[PDB]
Protein backbone atom coordinates (compact mmCIF):
# COMPACT_ATOMS: atom_id res chain seq x y z
CA UNK A 1 0.00 0.00 0.00
CA UNK A 2 1.74 3.21 -1.20
CA UNK A 3 1.53 5.69 1.71
CA UNK A 4 2.27 9.16 0.27
CA UNK A 5 3.84 11.51 2.80
CA UNK A 6 4.86 15.16 2.76
CA UNK A 7 7.36 16.66 5.20
CA UNK A 8 7.33 20.36 6.32
CA UNK A 9 3.50 20.75 6.17
CA UNK A 10 1.69 23.04 8.65
CA UNK A 11 -1.82 22.42 10.06
CA UNK A 12 -4.25 25.38 10.51
CA UNK A 13 -1.34 27.96 10.48
CA UNK A 14 0.68 25.98 13.09
CA UNK A 15 4.10 27.41 14.05
CA UNK A 16 5.65 23.92 14.04
CA UNK A 17 6.08 21.98 10.75
CA UNK A 18 4.69 18.43 10.66
CA UNK A 19 4.55 15.30 8.50
CA UNK A 20 1.34 14.97 6.48
CA UNK A 21 0.24 11.46 5.33
CA UNK A 22 -2.47 10.18 3.00
CA UNK A 23 -3.89 6.71 3.83
CA UNK A 24 -6.97 4.71 2.70
CA UNK A 25 -8.37 5.34 6.23
CA UNK A 26 -8.06 9.18 5.86
CA UNK A 27 -5.66 12.11 6.30
CA UNK A 28 -3.03 12.22 9.08
CA UNK A 29 -0.80 15.07 10.34
CA UNK A 30 1.88 14.82 13.07
CA UNK A 31 4.16 17.64 14.37
CA UNK A 32 7.91 17.17 13.71
CA UNK A 33 9.68 16.12 16.98
CA UNK A 34 12.44 18.87 16.72
CA UNK A 35 10.46 21.73 18.45
CA UNK A 36 9.65 21.75 22.23
CA UNK A 37 5.99 22.66 21.74
CA UNK A 38 4.38 22.70 25.20
CA UNK A 39 1.44 20.80 23.76
CA UNK A 40 -0.11 17.27 23.02
CA UNK A 41 2.14 15.39 20.51
CA UNK A 42 -0.95 13.47 19.31
CA UNK A 43 -1.39 13.02 15.52
CA UNK A 44 -4.29 14.87 13.92
CA UNK A 45 -6.47 12.28 12.09
CA UNK A 46 -9.32 13.02 9.63
CA UNK A 47 -11.39 9.95 8.53
CA UNK A 48 -11.95 9.40 4.76
CA UNK A 49 -15.78 9.46 5.30
CA UNK A 50 -15.62 13.07 6.63
CA UNK A 51 -13.95 14.50 3.46
CA UNK A 52 -16.45 16.40 1.24
CA UNK A 53 -14.21 18.38 -1.17
CA UNK A 54 -10.60 19.59 -1.50
CA UNK A 55 -9.27 22.86 -2.96
CA UNK A 56 -5.73 23.83 -3.98
CA UNK A 57 -4.66 27.49 -3.78
CA UNK A 58 -1.83 29.92 -2.95
CA UNK A 59 -1.12 30.24 0.83
CA UNK A 60 1.57 32.17 2.81
CA UNK A 61 4.14 29.29 2.94
CA UNK A 62 3.71 28.08 -0.68
CA UNK A 63 0.58 26.18 -1.73
CA UNK A 64 -2.35 25.41 0.58
CA UNK A 65 -4.56 22.33 0.53
CA UNK A 66 -7.97 23.32 1.98
CA UNK A 67 -10.13 20.32 2.97
CA UNK A 68 -13.89 20.81 3.40
CA UNK A 69 -15.45 18.33 5.85
CA UNK A 70 -19.07 17.03 6.01
CA UNK A 71 -19.22 18.53 9.56
CA UNK A 72 -18.93 22.12 8.10
CA UNK A 73 -15.28 22.45 9.31
CA UNK A 74 -12.43 23.69 7.12
CA UNK A 75 -8.94 22.18 7.54
CA UNK A 76 -5.99 24.20 6.18
CA UNK A 77 -2.70 22.47 5.24
CA UNK A 78 0.03 24.87 4.00
CA UNK A 79 3.69 24.38 2.92
CA UNK A 80 3.31 22.43 -0.36
CA UNK A 81 5.40 23.10 -3.47
CA UNK A 82 3.87 23.69 -6.93
CA UNK A 83 5.25 20.28 -8.12
CA UNK A 84 3.31 18.42 -5.37
CA UNK A 85 0.01 19.34 -7.14
CA UNK A 86 0.14 16.49 -9.71
CA UNK A 87 0.97 13.84 -7.03
CA UNK A 88 -1.70 15.16 -4.59
CA UNK A 89 -4.33 15.29 -7.39
CA UNK A 90 -3.69 11.66 -8.40
CA UNK A 91 -3.57 10.34 -4.78
CA UNK A 92 -6.71 12.24 -3.55
CA UNK A 93 -8.63 11.09 -6.67
CA UNK A 94 -7.41 7.47 -6.22
CA UNK A 95 -7.96 7.26 -2.42
CA UNK A 96 -11.09 9.39 -1.76
CA UNK A 97 -12.67 9.73 -5.27
CA UNK A 98 -12.63 13.56 -4.74
CA UNK A 99 -11.56 16.07 -7.41
CA UNK A 100 -8.76 18.48 -6.38
CA UNK A 101 -10.06 21.94 -7.47
CA UNK A 102 -7.54 24.70 -8.38
CA UNK A 103 -8.90 27.99 -6.91
CA UNK A 104 -7.32 31.23 -8.25
CA UNK A 105 -7.56 34.27 -5.94
CA UNK A 106 -8.05 37.98 -6.74
CA UNK A 107 -4.76 39.94 -6.46
CA UNK A 108 -6.19 43.32 -7.64
CA UNK A 109 -5.98 45.02 -4.20
CA UNK A 110 -9.61 46.27 -4.32
CA UNK A 111 -11.62 46.48 -1.08
CA UNK A 112 -15.00 46.25 -2.89
CA UNK A 113 -16.77 43.11 -4.12
CA UNK A 114 -19.61 40.71 -3.18
CA UNK A 115 -19.80 38.61 -0.01
CA UNK A 116 -21.09 35.04 -0.47
CA UNK A 117 -22.08 32.87 2.56
CA UNK A 118 -20.77 29.37 1.55
CA UNK A 119 -21.70 26.31 3.76
CA UNK A 120 -18.51 26.41 5.94
CA UNK A 121 -16.87 29.81 5.13
CA UNK A 122 -17.70 33.47 4.43
CA UNK A 123 -16.19 34.30 0.98
CA UNK A 124 -15.37 37.84 -0.24
CA UNK A 125 -15.32 37.94 -4.07
CA UNK A 126 -13.51 40.67 -6.06
CA UNK A 127 -14.25 40.55 -9.86
CA UNK A 128 -15.81 37.03 -9.67
CA UNK A 129 -12.67 35.67 -7.90
CA UNK A 130 -12.26 34.91 -4.14
CA UNK A 131 -10.06 37.55 -2.44
CA UNK A 132 -10.30 35.87 1.01
CA UNK A 133 -12.43 33.42 3.00
CA UNK A 134 -13.11 33.19 6.74
CA UNK A 135 -14.28 29.83 8.22
CA UNK A 136 -17.42 30.20 10.40
CA UNK A 137 -15.55 28.32 13.20
CA UNK A 138 -13.10 31.29 13.46
CA UNK A 139 -15.97 33.86 13.91
CA UNK A 140 -16.59 34.45 17.66
CA UNK A 141 -19.35 37.07 17.36
CA UNK A 142 -21.08 39.36 14.83
CA UNK A 143 -22.77 42.77 15.60
CA UNK A 144 -24.69 45.38 13.46
CA UNK A 145 -22.67 48.61 14.06
CA UNK A 146 -24.87 50.79 11.77
CA UNK A 147 -27.67 50.68 9.09
CA UNK A 148 -25.18 49.34 6.47
CA UNK A 149 -22.32 48.07 8.72
CA UNK A 150 -21.55 44.57 10.00
CA UNK A 151 -18.69 43.92 12.44
CA UNK A 152 -17.38 40.35 12.86
CA UNK A 153 -15.14 39.52 15.83
CA UNK A 154 -12.76 36.59 15.32
CA UNK A 155 -11.79 34.19 18.17
CA UNK A 156 -8.40 35.65 19.37
CA UNK A 157 -6.28 32.38 19.43
CA UNK A 158 -4.24 32.71 22.70
CA UNK A 159 -3.72 29.44 24.74
CA UNK A 160 -6.22 26.51 24.34
CA UNK A 161 -5.42 22.96 25.46
CA UNK A 162 -6.32 21.67 21.91
CA UNK A 163 -4.61 24.17 19.45
CA UNK A 164 -1.03 24.48 18.04
CA UNK A 165 0.73 27.88 18.56
CA UNK A 166 -0.04 30.22 15.60
CA UNK A 167 2.82 32.17 13.97
CA UNK A 168 2.36 35.82 12.86
CA UNK A 169 -0.09 38.73 12.96
CA UNK A 170 -3.65 37.69 13.90
CA UNK A 171 -6.89 39.10 12.46
CA UNK A 172 -9.24 40.14 15.34
CA UNK A 173 -12.06 42.10 13.69
CA UNK A 174 -13.52 42.52 10.18
CA UNK A 175 -15.99 45.31 9.34
CA UNK A 176 -18.06 45.11 6.17
CA UNK A 177 -20.17 47.83 4.56
CA UNK A 178 -23.27 46.44 2.77
CA UNK A 179 -25.19 49.22 0.93
CA UNK A 180 -28.87 49.09 -0.13
CA UNK A 181 -32.38 48.64 1.35
CA UNK A 182 -29.76 44.44 2.97
CA UNK A 183 -27.19 44.40 5.84
CA UNK A 184 -29.82 43.16 8.36
CA UNK A 185 -30.74 40.14 6.19
CA UNK A 186 -27.02 39.40 5.67
CA UNK A 187 -26.41 39.60 9.43
CA UNK A 188 -29.45 37.41 10.30
CA UNK A 189 -28.32 34.57 7.95
CA UNK A 190 -24.71 34.66 9.31
CA UNK A 191 -25.91 34.89 12.97
CA UNK A 192 -28.38 31.96 12.52
CA UNK A 193 -25.67 29.80 10.82
CA UNK A 194 -23.44 29.64 13.95
CA UNK A 195 -25.81 31.03 16.69
CA UNK A 196 -23.62 34.12 17.42
CA UNK A 197 -24.32 35.62 20.90
CA UNK A 198 -24.18 39.47 21.18
CA UNK A 199 -22.03 40.92 24.04
CA UNK A 200 -21.92 44.34 25.82
CA UNK A 201 -18.67 46.00 27.09
CA UNK A 202 -17.53 49.40 28.58
CA UNK A 203 -19.05 50.53 31.95
CA UNK A 204 -20.44 53.58 30.11
CA UNK A 205 -20.20 55.12 26.62
CA UNK A 206 -21.04 58.67 25.47
CA UNK A 207 -21.51 59.14 21.71
CA UNK A 208 -20.98 62.22 19.48
CA UNK A 209 -19.28 64.54 22.06
CA UNK A 210 -18.00 67.82 20.56
CA UNK A 211 -14.37 68.60 21.50
CA UNK A 212 -13.07 72.15 21.02
CA UNK A 213 -9.53 70.84 21.79
CA UNK A 214 -8.58 68.58 20.02
CA UNK A 215 -11.11 70.00 17.44
CA UNK A 216 -13.46 67.15 16.40
CA UNK A 217 -16.19 64.71 17.48
CA UNK A 218 -15.41 61.77 19.78
CA UNK A 219 -17.10 58.82 21.42
CA UNK A 220 -16.02 58.53 25.10
CA UNK A 221 -15.92 54.92 26.40
CA UNK A 222 -15.14 54.60 30.15
CA UNK A 223 -13.48 51.54 31.76
CA UNK A 224 -12.39 50.71 35.34
CA UNK A 225 -8.70 51.70 34.75
CA UNK A 226 -8.86 53.76 31.54
CA UNK A 227 -10.85 56.22 29.38
CA UNK A 228 -11.01 55.74 25.58
CA UNK A 229 -11.67 58.54 23.08
CA UNK A 230 -12.71 57.05 19.69
CA UNK A 231 -12.45 59.53 16.77
CA UNK A 232 -12.87 59.01 12.99
CA UNK A 233 -9.13 59.69 12.49
CA UNK A 234 -7.63 59.25 15.99
CA UNK A 235 -8.18 56.83 18.87
CA UNK A 236 -6.79 57.77 22.31
CA UNK A 237 -6.40 55.62 25.45
CA UNK A 238 -6.02 57.72 28.64
CA UNK A 239 -5.32 55.98 31.97
CA UNK A 240 -7.55 57.18 34.87
CA UNK A 241 -4.30 57.94 36.85
CA UNK A 242 -3.16 60.42 34.11
CA UNK A 243 -6.28 62.61 34.65
CA UNK A 244 -5.04 65.31 37.05
CA UNK A 245 -8.09 67.65 37.19
CA UNK A 246 -11.70 67.89 35.96
CA UNK A 247 -13.28 71.34 35.41
CA UNK A 248 -17.04 71.81 34.86
CA UNK A 249 -17.56 75.42 33.73
CA UNK A 250 -20.63 77.20 32.24
CA UNK A 251 -19.93 79.26 29.08
CA UNK A 252 -20.93 82.98 29.29
CA UNK A 253 -23.34 82.48 26.32
CA UNK A 254 -25.71 80.74 28.83
CA UNK A 255 -26.42 77.96 26.26
CA UNK A 256 -23.29 75.72 26.34
CA UNK A 257 -21.47 74.02 29.28
CA UNK A 258 -17.71 73.20 29.15
CA UNK A 259 -16.13 70.06 30.66
CA UNK A 260 -12.32 70.27 30.72
CA UNK A 261 -9.84 67.46 31.48
CA UNK A 262 -6.22 68.13 32.44
CA UNK A 263 -4.14 65.12 31.27
CA UNK A 264 -0.48 64.34 32.10
CA UNK A 265 1.28 63.21 29.91
CA UNK A 266 -0.46 65.57 27.39
CA UNK A 267 -2.21 63.93 24.43
CA UNK A 268 -0.21 64.04 21.16
CA UNK A 269 -1.27 64.58 17.45
CA UNK A 270 2.37 65.15 16.18
CA UNK A 271 4.34 68.35 17.25
CA UNK A 272 2.26 70.55 19.67
CA UNK A 273 0.17 68.66 22.28
CA UNK A 274 -3.16 68.73 24.24
CA UNK A 275 -2.55 69.08 28.00
CA UNK A 276 -6.23 70.14 28.25
CA UNK A 277 -9.20 68.43 26.60
CA UNK A 278 -12.10 70.87 26.16
CA UNK A 279 -15.56 69.34 25.64
CA UNK A 280 -18.62 71.48 24.73
CA UNK A 281 -22.19 70.38 25.70
CA UNK A 282 -25.57 71.99 25.14
CA UNK A 283 -27.16 72.78 28.57
CA UNK A 284 -30.51 71.42 27.30
CA UNK A 285 -28.95 68.08 26.20
CA UNK A 286 -30.40 65.34 28.44
CA UNK A 287 -29.22 61.70 28.47
CA UNK A 288 -30.42 58.55 30.28
CA UNK A 289 -27.63 56.01 31.02
CA UNK A 290 -27.49 52.64 32.78
CA UNK A 291 -24.04 51.46 33.93
CA UNK A 292 -22.84 48.13 32.50
CA UNK A 293 -21.91 46.61 35.92
CA UNK A 294 -22.92 43.45 37.81
CA UNK A 295 -24.79 44.07 41.12
CA UNK A 296 -21.91 42.43 43.10
CA UNK A 297 -19.20 44.62 41.46
CA UNK A 298 -21.34 47.78 41.87
CA UNK A 299 -21.90 47.16 45.63
CA UNK A 300 -18.26 46.18 46.32
CA UNK A 301 -16.37 48.92 44.32
CA UNK A 302 -18.70 51.74 43.16
CA UNK A 303 -21.45 52.12 45.83
CA UNK A 304 -21.56 55.81 46.91
CA UNK A 305 -19.17 56.79 43.99
CA UNK A 306 -21.50 56.12 41.00
CA UNK A 307 -25.28 55.80 40.49
CA UNK A 308 -26.50 52.43 39.05
CA UNK A 309 -28.76 54.35 36.64
CA UNK A 310 -28.75 58.07 35.85
CA UNK A 311 -32.21 59.51 35.05
CA UNK A 312 -32.85 61.98 32.19
CA UNK A 313 -30.44 64.69 33.50
CA UNK A 314 -28.07 67.03 31.63
CA UNK A 315 -25.32 65.03 29.76
CA UNK A 316 -22.47 67.17 31.19
CA UNK A 317 -23.59 66.41 34.83
CA UNK A 318 -23.77 62.63 34.23
CA UNK A 319 -20.36 62.73 32.48
CA UNK A 320 -18.79 64.86 35.29
CA UNK A 321 -20.14 62.43 37.96
CA UNK A 322 -18.91 59.33 36.03
CA UNK A 323 -15.45 60.97 35.61
CA UNK A 324 -15.38 61.81 39.37
CA UNK A 325 -16.35 58.22 40.35
CA UNK A 326 -13.83 56.46 38.01
CA UNK A 327 -10.82 58.86 38.29
CA UNK A 328 -11.38 59.71 42.01
CA UNK A 329 -10.56 63.36 41.04
CA UNK A 330 -12.62 66.27 42.44
CA UNK A 331 -14.69 68.22 39.89
CA UNK A 332 -13.81 71.94 40.01
CA UNK B 1 -5.31 50.20 -10.26
CA UNK B 2 -3.89 46.70 -9.51
CA UNK B 3 -1.60 45.23 -6.80
CA UNK B 4 -0.37 42.01 -8.51
CA UNK B 5 -1.18 40.24 -11.83
CA UNK B 6 0.57 36.89 -11.08
CA UNK B 7 1.19 35.03 -7.77
CA UNK B 8 4.91 35.06 -8.77
CA UNK B 9 4.89 38.92 -8.56
CA UNK B 10 4.02 38.62 -4.80
CA UNK B 11 7.47 38.87 -3.06
CA UNK B 12 8.96 35.73 -1.38
CA UNK B 13 9.29 37.90 1.81
CA UNK B 14 5.49 37.29 2.26
CA UNK B 15 6.31 33.84 3.83
CA UNK B 16 5.84 34.79 7.55
CA UNK B 17 2.00 34.87 8.05
CA UNK B 18 2.44 38.61 8.92
CA UNK B 19 1.62 42.05 7.40
CA UNK B 20 4.10 42.57 4.50
CA UNK B 21 4.25 45.93 2.60
CA UNK B 22 5.45 46.21 -1.04
CA UNK B 23 6.32 49.93 -1.70
CA UNK B 24 7.12 49.24 -5.41
CA UNK B 25 3.56 47.92 -6.05
CA UNK B 26 2.04 50.24 -3.35
CA UNK B 27 0.48 47.11 -1.74
CA UNK B 28 -0.33 46.12 1.90
CA UNK B 29 -0.52 42.27 2.03
CA UNK B 30 -2.71 41.31 5.05
CA UNK B 31 -2.85 37.77 6.61
CA UNK B 32 -6.60 36.89 6.46
CA UNK B 33 -6.95 33.22 7.62
CA UNK B 34 -3.67 32.10 5.95
CA UNK B 35 -4.49 34.09 2.76
CA UNK B 36 -1.91 36.59 1.34
CA UNK B 37 -4.57 39.21 0.50
CA UNK B 38 -3.14 42.33 -1.17
CA UNK B 39 -4.67 45.79 -0.45
CA UNK B 40 -3.55 48.69 -2.71
CA UNK B 41 -2.59 51.95 -0.86
CA UNK B 42 -5.27 53.67 -3.05
CA UNK B 43 -8.03 51.45 -1.55
CA UNK B 44 -6.55 52.12 1.95
CA UNK B 45 -8.05 55.22 3.67
CA UNK B 46 -6.68 55.91 7.22
CA UNK B 47 -5.17 53.85 10.09
CA UNK B 48 -5.46 53.81 13.92
CA UNK B 49 -2.89 52.07 16.21
CA UNK B 50 -3.80 51.02 19.81
CA UNK B 51 -1.40 49.00 22.05
CA UNK B 52 -3.91 47.06 24.23
CA UNK B 53 -1.99 44.82 26.69
CA UNK B 54 0.79 42.75 25.03
CA UNK B 55 -0.91 42.88 21.58
CA UNK B 56 -0.82 45.97 19.30
CA UNK B 57 -4.34 46.33 17.78
CA UNK B 58 -4.02 48.33 14.50
CA UNK B 59 -7.34 49.02 12.67
CA UNK B 60 -6.65 49.77 8.95
CA UNK B 61 -9.70 51.60 7.49
CA UNK B 62 -10.48 51.44 3.72
CA UNK B 63 -12.48 53.75 1.37
CA UNK B 64 -16.26 53.21 1.84
CA UNK B 65 -19.15 55.28 0.29
CA UNK B 66 -21.08 57.74 2.52
CA UNK B 67 -19.12 60.90 3.52
CA UNK B 68 -15.77 59.05 3.11
CA UNK B 69 -12.65 60.62 1.52
CA UNK B 70 -12.37 64.38 0.73
CA UNK B 71 -11.75 63.49 -2.98
CA UNK B 72 -14.37 65.10 -5.31
CA UNK B 73 -17.09 62.95 -7.00
CA UNK B 74 -15.26 63.36 -10.39
CA UNK B 75 -12.57 60.79 -9.37
CA UNK B 76 -13.74 57.87 -7.15
CA UNK B 77 -11.17 55.46 -5.55
CA UNK B 78 -13.63 52.59 -6.26
CA UNK B 79 -15.93 51.71 -9.19
CA UNK B 80 -19.55 52.96 -8.90
CA UNK B 81 -21.87 50.16 -7.67
CA UNK B 82 -25.04 50.10 -5.51
CA UNK B 83 -24.73 46.29 -5.30
CA UNK B 84 -21.00 46.47 -4.32
CA UNK B 85 -20.07 45.57 -0.74
CA UNK B 86 -16.88 47.01 0.78
CA UNK B 87 -14.21 45.99 3.34
CA UNK B 88 -14.51 48.98 5.70
CA UNK B 89 -11.89 48.03 8.30
CA UNK B 90 -9.56 45.21 9.36
CA UNK B 91 -8.07 44.99 12.89
CA UNK B 92 -4.87 42.96 13.48
CA UNK B 93 -2.93 42.13 16.68
CA UNK B 94 0.76 41.21 17.26
CA UNK B 95 2.98 40.42 20.29
CA UNK B 96 5.89 42.34 18.66
CA UNK B 97 5.15 46.07 19.37
CA UNK B 98 8.27 47.63 17.74
CA UNK B 99 7.91 45.97 14.29
CA UNK B 100 4.13 46.61 14.31
CA UNK B 101 4.86 50.34 14.95
CA UNK B 102 7.40 50.33 12.03
CA UNK B 103 4.85 48.64 9.69
CA UNK B 104 2.27 51.32 10.59
CA UNK B 105 4.84 54.12 9.89
CA UNK B 106 5.74 52.55 6.51
CA UNK B 107 2.00 52.27 5.50
CA UNK B 108 1.51 55.96 6.46
CA UNK B 109 4.65 57.02 4.50
CA UNK B 110 3.54 54.99 1.42
CA UNK B 111 0.14 56.82 1.54
CA UNK B 112 1.89 60.25 1.82
CA UNK B 113 4.15 59.44 -1.18
CA UNK B 114 1.12 58.24 -3.23
CA UNK B 115 -0.93 61.42 -2.43
CA UNK B 116 2.09 63.67 -3.21
CA UNK B 117 2.64 61.93 -6.61
CA UNK B 118 -1.09 62.27 -7.45
CA UNK B 119 -1.02 66.01 -6.54
CA UNK B 120 2.15 66.48 -8.67
CA UNK B 121 0.40 64.69 -11.60
CA UNK B 122 -2.72 66.91 -11.25
CA UNK B 123 -0.55 70.07 -11.15
CA UNK B 124 0.77 68.84 -14.56
CA UNK B 125 -2.52 67.26 -15.86
CA UNK B 126 -4.77 70.06 -17.26
CA UNK B 127 -1.50 71.86 -18.24
CA UNK B 128 -1.46 71.47 -22.08
CA UNK B 129 1.84 70.15 -23.56
CA UNK B 130 3.39 73.40 -24.86
CA UNK B 131 5.78 73.92 -27.78
CA UNK B 132 9.51 74.41 -27.00
CA UNK B 133 10.81 77.99 -26.62
CA UNK B 134 13.02 79.00 -29.60
CA UNK B 135 16.11 80.85 -28.39
CA UNK B 136 17.12 84.10 -30.10
CA UNK B 137 20.35 83.49 -32.14
CA UNK B 138 21.75 87.01 -31.30
CA UNK B 139 22.11 89.05 -28.04
CA UNK B 140 18.61 88.78 -26.40
CA UNK B 141 16.92 91.79 -24.76
CA UNK B 142 17.10 91.21 -20.96
CA UNK B 143 15.76 92.55 -17.63
CA UNK B 144 18.05 91.82 -14.62
CA UNK B 145 17.39 91.46 -10.83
Amino acid sequence: MSTVDFDTIFLNQSKAPGRFRITSSGLGWKPSSQVPTKGKTDPFLLPSGDILSVSWSRGYRGWELRVYTRNDKVIMLDGFEQQDFQQLKNEIQRTFNVNLEHKEHSLRGWNWGKTQLTRAELVFNVNNRPAWEIPYSEISNSNLTGRHEISMELNPKTVDENHYETLGDELVEVRLYVPGQKSQLFYEQLKDKADFDTTSEAIVSFEDILFLTPRGRFEISMYANNLRLRGQSYDYKIQNKNVLRIFSLPRLDDRHHLVILQVDPPLRQGQTRYPFLVMQFDRNEELEVELNLSDEEYKSKYEGKLNRSYGTDSTYKILSHCLRGLTERRVI
Amino acid sequence: YESYVRESQIPSKVKNLRISIDPKAQTIILPICGRPVPFHINSFKNGSKNEEGDYMYIRLNFNSPGMGSSVKKTELPYEDGDDKEFVRSLTFRSTNKERMSEVFKAITELKKTAVKRDQERKTMEDVVAQAQLVEFKGRPKKLEN
